[PDB]
């Protein structure tokens, strides 16, 4: 009879790809959350453990919004579920879509839905803000950020911004955007002659040191055939935020 | 669905909408496995509904359902 061996090979390859995506997003989102939690004297070590009881999520939302949220002080699983729900309800009231993200999943440390929760928070508070000169009417925020990126790198020889994945892998785009903003910070001759990892490392270093932009991304995770789109968008948005 | 299409594209190296034994073996070797030619053909045959020797996306979908 049938033995499912192709199915198992597809499962192995597919799970490998999804696990790698989760791993890279986990790093990005942990660093992003910590950029804000530090303002509340809090810090995440493990994104799949340290949001389970709801307290860091509530604090994250308080920092991002400037609002005061309710908070359960009880220590049992009942209270953790309630506590997480406080954060979800805050977001739902603000029309934030949280498809399939339940208080149980966050309290259980579910990787996909915990990552998904931070992504919707990043989208709502940071990425959704953008407006760009030249933007069309029903352009999404993502589309506006892509347009902004495209405008910033016009005039640079051989650079293309077609997407938020492969276009960014070799680090040239990140350097060109910083150079457009403050040309004294970037030697484009070096950029054109350097390896992908050198370019990525340098762009991230300059943006942190000189523009105050948190290094969210590790060069080794970006210099790959298919960079993580959510991770790229989060960081590019952060570059935009630092460039008035 | 998009998830299944991403998974299919992991195997469909030349993007011709079909997976061959060579494409299958390529992925499996990239994941540390070392299947034989006969093993590869057996794997494809099992879900090769129309018998043409390769797996297209509809056959892939049937398998993964
Ligand atoms: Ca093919
Ligand atoms: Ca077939
Ligand atoms: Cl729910
Ligand atoms: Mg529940």
């Amino acid at each position: 009879g049938p033995m499912d061996n192709l199915y198992l090979a597809v499962l192995r390859a597919s799970e490998g790809k999804k696990d790698e995506r989760d791993r890279v997003q986990k790093k990005t989102f942990t660093k992003w959350v910590n950029k804000h939690l530090i303002k509340a004297q809090r810090h995440i070590s493990d994104l799949y453990e340290d949001l389970r009881d709801g307290h860091n999520l509530i604090s994250l939302l308080e920092v991002l919004s400037g609002d005061s949220l309710p908070r359960e002080k009880g220590r049992m699983r009942f209270h953790k579920l309630q506590n997480v729900q406080i954060a979800l309800d805050y977001l739902r009231h603000r029309q934030v879509k949280l498809v399939n993200i339940r208080n149980d999943d966050i309290a259980d440390g579910n990787p996909k839905l915990t990552l998904g929760l931070i992504w919707t928070i990043i989208l709502h508070f940071q990425i959704s803000d953008i407006q760009v000169s030249g933007q069309s009417e029903d352009m999404t925020a993502k589309e506006k950020l892509l347009l902004w990126s495209q405008r910033m790198v016009e005039g640079y020889q051989g650079l293309r911004c077609d997407n938020f994945t492969t276009s960014w892998r070799d680090g040239r785009l990140f350097n060109a955007i910083i150079h457009r903003h403050k040309p004294m910070l970037i030697d484009m001759n070096k950029v054109y002659r350097q390896t992908n990892l050198e370019n990525l490392d340098q762009a991230f270093s300059v943006a942190e040191r000189d523009l105050g932009v948190t290094r969210l991304l590790d060069p080794e995770d970006v210099d790959v055939p298919q960079p993580d789109e959510k991770s790229i968008i989060t960081y590019v948005s952060s570059l935009y935020d630092a460039m008035p | 669905i998009a998830e299944f299409k991403e998974a299919f594209s992991l195997f469909d190296k030349d993007g011709d909408g079909t997976i061959t034994t060579k494409e299958l073996g390529t992925v499996m070797r990239s994941l540390g496995q070392n299947p034989t030619e006969a093993e590869l053909q057996d794997m494809i045959n099992e879900v090769d509904a129309d018998g043409n020797g390769t797996i297209d996306f509809p056959e892939f979908l049937t398998m993964m359902a």
